[PDB]
DNA sequence: TTGACTGTGGGAAAGA
DNA sequence: AATCTTTCCCACAGTC
């Protein structure tokens, strides 16, 4: 069996040059509707597993350069809930860059309040990739459709959170068409969907692309703006309105809870509401308003149901060749702090999913590291001589990258850059 | 040419008599504030050494006090880091 | 209500319906470098504090001040005359670190003993990630630095932005000297964080034999679910820590 | 065509 | 009470 291999200096230089980050991405909602008895109410927005990153293509080359078929070198995936061995459903990635798991269910036999999705991944040639977990999802029995309030609620929508919208045509399961943005065009694709920031805007604002944002939880009858997370193509101002029984209700000050059938209204646009005509989104009339001025009869294809969504991301790279040990513990670093100065210049790393088999790398320099806990690690900053040979002391600020390396050589990427602080005096703490 | 590399090599001897001699006759090259090998003038490395007579003679002969060395620090920073209290006196008095 | 996150417009068909203190490099001031370093450097810092010297000057990069530099480099003599010169001890840097946080992190014993004896010094200071100095002392397992804060009437039952307690970090790093002194001075034995986790859970996750033993000595409740209804025995068996499971199966039952 | 299922929404019923 | 969360219960509109 292949033993652990310490990451060398020139391999780190090669990583700094190429940067083939094999990033793994998971989009999934934060709320799951529970199923009772033997029912099977699926998650309306299917968990979407993306595989962004150029380095993935490199992984296609190296393995195929060692005698592997296109079927053997393709990573098969499994989706499941962790605490129960109720078999992991299969995900296939034949010629796609992503996939959605639309056949998942949660029975009432599991009395957990929260859970989290588990994704096993391995190549066809039995080479394991590992188990990646997504952010937590809350179980719900029925959406809080009553007149909730802000006092103790926390399942409503905050301005600036990733949300998603979908449709259901006459209680048909296959008729679900999700809101997506691609090619600078808003699609109603029944196969893809992105993360949508929703910003509460003041009643008096500007035309677009420049506005005064507003804080606070989002209620009905307000003015909101939807912005795709990746494309950035925004929509003009809209007004969310709760609907039921093909009738739109506008005079409502209730908060926007989860799994709500809302409607969007354009200012000074009569009754033209954003609806879907099969494959594309179009504005629809919805004329009748006879019972009350606050009751507009809106046709089908309009029960846009809203649901919040999070985003899990785990990026890494194999700097010392593929190893037998799975890369299922992916460390994340949320912030980096300082601990001393001079000869005892240490750094405190605050993150999540840390492993004791990890060592910090200040660019291309291996430093002494201590494992405090699974979310906190201390390290010793090396001398400036490792970067500038002739320099006895730090002369001018030097910006190096900070990364994490496992014993086997799996290099993990961070987004924080260390900066050597320049020192006026020469020799520090001479003794 | 050869007279320019004299101060950068004579200040590393901590000799006040030789400095006063080579500066009484003065010079024509007008080296004055001269950035040394580390980009530090004779003033800066004289503060590094920690002798008040050398820095005082330098300030006497037109050596500007409020100049930043090659790396960006003034004459006061090195005096504050070295701990020599007598240097900051004349660095503040000259303002 | 000041920021803005732009995008790009998009419409369906028909839009007409709309109708002498030298700045130097970075942020370092002569008094800052004096506090960072027969060298009468304490007397130099003293003479520097007088006259026209600005004490409250933050770094351009790190956001730290002169007192922060005196705390990091363990220059207690500088911090003495700084506090005597009516300096501030509750200044947050670019990372939220108060001078007490830098004194605890850098293991500045003298600066620590000087700051705890100061009146206006905050002990429940919250940084950007809300970590308190009483939590840092247990996170770094610095001997003696913990009990001096509790005797100075610090909040032992404190939480960060996440909601972790000092006992949580004491159980994570397995600092028995921290958890013991905390529980003796009225620490909550079964505090739940925002993720509904008990200190025993974090002790069983990272293999904290002695800290879990102490929590069992202080009668911690083994049966507390997390946000996924996982008991400490469950995470212990998942992480494959058999001796911790045996401690949860034998030591101090009922 | 008829027979046995099936995810989804909505209201009655049951606690709280 | 007037709200709310949690369990069943059952008829569309389609696929199997």
């Amino acid at each position: 069996r292949p033993p652990p291999k310490r990451l060398t200096r020139e391999a780190m230089r090669n990583y700094l040059k190429e940067r083939g980050d094999q990033t793994v991405l998971i989009l999934h909602a934060k709320v799951a509707q529970k199923s009772y008895g033997n029912e099977k109410r699926f998650f309306c927005p299917p968990p979407c597993v993306y595989l962004m990153g150029s380095g993935w293509k490199k992984k296609k080359e190296q393995m195929e350069r060692d005698g592997c078929s296109e079927q053997e070198s393709q990573p098969c995936a499994f989706i499941g809930i962790g605490n129960s061995d109720q078999e992991m459903q299969q995900l296939n990635l034949e010629g796609k860059n992503y996939c959605t798991a639309k056949t998942l269910y949660i029975s009432d036999s599991d009395k957990r309040k929260h859970f989290m999705l588990s994704v096993k991944m391995f190549y066809g040639n039995s080479d394991d990739i590992g188990v990646f977990l997504s952010k937590r999802i809350k179980v719900i029995s029925k959406p809080s459709k009553k007149k909730q309030s802000l006092k103790n609620a926390d399942l409503c929508i905050a301005s600036g959170t990733k949300v998603a919208l979908f449709n259901r045509l006459r209680s048909q399961t296959v008729s679900t068409r999700y809101l997506h943005v691609e090619g600078g065009n808003f699609h109603a694709s029944s196969q893809q969907w992105g993360a949508f920031f929703i910003h509460l805007l003041d009643d008096d604002e500007s035309e677009g692309e420049e506005f005064t944002v507003r804080d606070g939880y989002i209620h009905y009858g307000q003015t909101v703006k939807l912005v795709c997370s990746v494309t950035g193509m925004a929509l003009p101002r809209l007004i969310i309105r709760k609907v039921d029984k093909q009738t739109a209700l506008l005079d409502a000050d209730d908060p926007v809870s989860q799994l709500h059938k809302c409607a969007f209204y354009l200012k000074d646009t009569e009754r033209m509401y954003l609806c879907l005509s099969q494959e594309r989104i179009i504005q629809f009339q919805a004329t009748p308003c006879p019972k009350e001025p606050n009751k507009e009869m809106i046709n089908d294809g309009a029960s846009w149901t809203i649901i919040s969504t999070d985003k899990a991301e785990y990026t890494f790279y194999e700097g010392m060749g593929p190893v037998l040990a799975p890369v299922t513990p992916v460390p994340v670093v949320e912030s980096l702090q300082l601990n001393g100065g001079g000869d005892v210049a240490m750094l405190e790393l605050t993150g999540q999913n840390f492993t004791p088999n990890l060592r910090v790398w200040f660019g291309d320099v291996e430093a002494e590291t201590m494992y405090r806990c699974g979310e906190s690690m201390l390290c010793v900053v090396p001398d400036i001589s490792a970067f500038r040979e002739g320099w006895r002391w730090v002369r001018q600020p030097v910006q190096v990258p900070v990364t994490l390396v496992r014993n086997d050589g799996i290099i993990y990427s961070t987004s924080l850059t260390f900066t050597y602080t320049p020192e006026p005096g020469p020799r520090p703490h001479c003794s | 040419q050869t007279q320019r590399i004299f101060q950068e090599a004579v200040r590393k001897g901590n000799t006040q008599e030789l400095q006063s001699l080579l500066q009484n006759m003065t010079n024509c090259e007008f080296n004055v504030n001269s950035f040394g090998p580390e980009g530090q003038t004779a003033l800066h490395q004289s503060v590094i050494d920690g002798n008040l007579e050398l820095v005082k003679l330098l300030v006497k002969f037109g050596a500007d006090i409020r100049l930043a060395n090659r790396d960006g620090w003034s004459a006061l920073h090195i005096a504050a880091f070295g701990g020599h209290q007598d240097i900051v006196l004349y660095l503040i008095t000259k303002a | 209500k000041r920021r803005r996150q732009h995008g790009q417009l998009w419409f369906p068909e028909g839009f007409k319906v709309s109708e002498v203190n030298v700045r130097g490099p970075d942020g370092f001031t002569p008094l800052m470098i004096a506090s960072c370093s027969e060298e009468d450097a304490p007397a130099v810092i003293s003479d520097f504090i007088y006259q026209g010297a600005s004490l409250h000057n933050q770094t351009d990069r790190t956001g730290e001040t002169a007192l922060h530099l005196a705390a990091r480099y363990s220059r207690s003599d500088a911090a003495k005359r700084l506090l005597e010169a009516s300096a501030d001890a509750n200044i947050q840097d670019n990372m939220g670190r108060t001078p007490l946080h830098a004194a605890v992190s850098a293991d500045a014993q003298g600066v620590f003993q000087i700051l705890i004896r100061n009146r206006a010094t905050d002990l429940d200071a919250r940084m950007h990630d809300g970590t308190t100095p009483l939590i840092l002392a247990a996170r770094l397992a610095v001997e003696g630095m913990l009990e001096d804060l509790i005797n100075s009437h610090a909040d032992v039952n404190a939480v960060d932005d996440l909601g972790k307690s000092a006992l949580h970090w004491a159980a994570a790093v397995n600092n028995v000297d921290a958890a013991v002194v905390l529980l003796k001075n009225g620490a909550n034995k079964d505090m739940q964080n925002n993720r509904e986790e008990t200190p025993l859970f974090l002790a069983a996750r990272e293999g904290s034999y002695e800290t879990a033993k102490v929590l069992l000595d202080h009668f911690a409740n083994r049966d507390i679910t997390d946000h996924m209804d996982r008991l400490p025995r469950d995470i212990a068996q998942e992480r494959m820590h058999h001796d911790i499971v045996r401690l949860l199966d034998e030591y101090n039952l009922v």
